């Protein structure tokens, strides 16, 4: 009720500002978004209104990307908005989820540019471009891999801000092997990529939760897994998985306040890592 | 009276489920 | 893959 009024007010402010700034393509997209938002308000279509909020965010990205000289990011934000508007009348139920992921990775690109992580910012644009290409053309399976890429890109951004530079470098490398494999089509490689991302999630969370020893073991697991991703073995996925299962137990035992079991899982995880390195 | 502040950025994606 | 999070409510005006 009052919230959709807020969203319509915001997008109308964007169009006025875009007109004043000479951003005619952005301004007209905002106007059509405002027109679409009012139609969905009279029809009570909640799902269309949810897409409206996401579209307004990516239009904010486009206006801000232009103000920062990030013209390529601005063009991708506009393409995202155009594709999102067309799909509202098309009737794709997955439109909200697809556009949501694209907007999140576009946010990473803009934020990484402000934080000096140009390498990460460049990678986020490529992920968005492939996601936009997949949606504009009709590629379905790619979007599943896009989700995992955006997750590991989030890890790299947070690790850099948290001072975990070793984790940030690994996350940057992991996404590239995913982006390279996405455009190459190697599906067996992507399975190992998924497990590595879980490993990187553990390392990020363990560092924040006073589990530095656990985090270091997770880094060893991921760094050993990348050397085998470039080796090309399916037994690697099983080997990493057996490490992941017990790395998770130590993390979950700490959350539940069971330090005795946390040490037991930690030592078994270390033993499994040592055998692979041996 | 002044323009409303912009919409906050979308929250990040939830982490991958555990194996 | 986990379901996408619902959008949090807007912060109040300053």
């Amino acid at each position: 009720e009052e919230r959709i009024k807020y969203v319509i007010t915001v997008v109308e402010q964007i169009a006025k500002d875009a007109h004043r700034n000479g951003q005619e393509e952005l301004a007209k997209l905002a106007e059509r978004t405002a027109e679409e938002a009012k139609k969905a308000t009279e029809r009570g279509e909640e799902e269309t209104l949810r897409i409206v909020y996401v579209i307004v965010v990516v239009l904010q990205i486009a206006l801000e990307a232009h103000r920062n000289g990030q013209e390529e990011l601005a063009k991708l934000a506009l393409r995202t908005a155009e594709e999102a508007i067309k799909a509202t009348e098309r009737g794709e139920e997955e439109t909200l989820r697809i556009v949501y992921v694209i907007v999140v990775v576009l946010q990473i690109a803009l934020e990484a540019h402000r934080n000096g992580q140009e390498e990460l910012a460049k990678l986020a644009l490529r992920t968005a471009e492939e996601a936009i290409k997949a949606t504009e053309r009709g590629e379905e399976e790619t979007l599943r891999i896009v989700y995992v890429i955006v997750v590991v890109l989030q890890i790299a951004l947070e690790a850099h801000r948290n001072g975990q530079e070793e984790l940030a470098k690994l996350a940057l490398r992991t996404a590239e092997e995913a982006i390279k494999a996405t455009e190459r089509g190697e599906e067996e490689t992507l399975r190992i990529v998924y497990v590595i991302v879980v490993v990187l999630q553990i390392a990020l969370e363990a560092h924040r939760n006073g589990q530095e020893e656990l985090a270091k073991l997770a880094l060893r697991t991921a760094e050993e897994a990348i050397k085998a991703t470039e080796r090309g073995e399916e037994e690697t996925e099983r080997i990493v998985y057996d490490i992941v299962v017990v790395l998770q137990e130590a993390l979950e035992a700490h959350r539940n306040g069971e330090e005795e079991r946390a040490k037991k899982a930690l030592d078994e995880a270390r033993r499994r890592i040592e055998a692979t390195e041996r | 009276l002044p323009p409303l502040p912009p919409l906050p950025p979308l929250p990040p994606l939830p982490p991958l489920p555990p194996l």
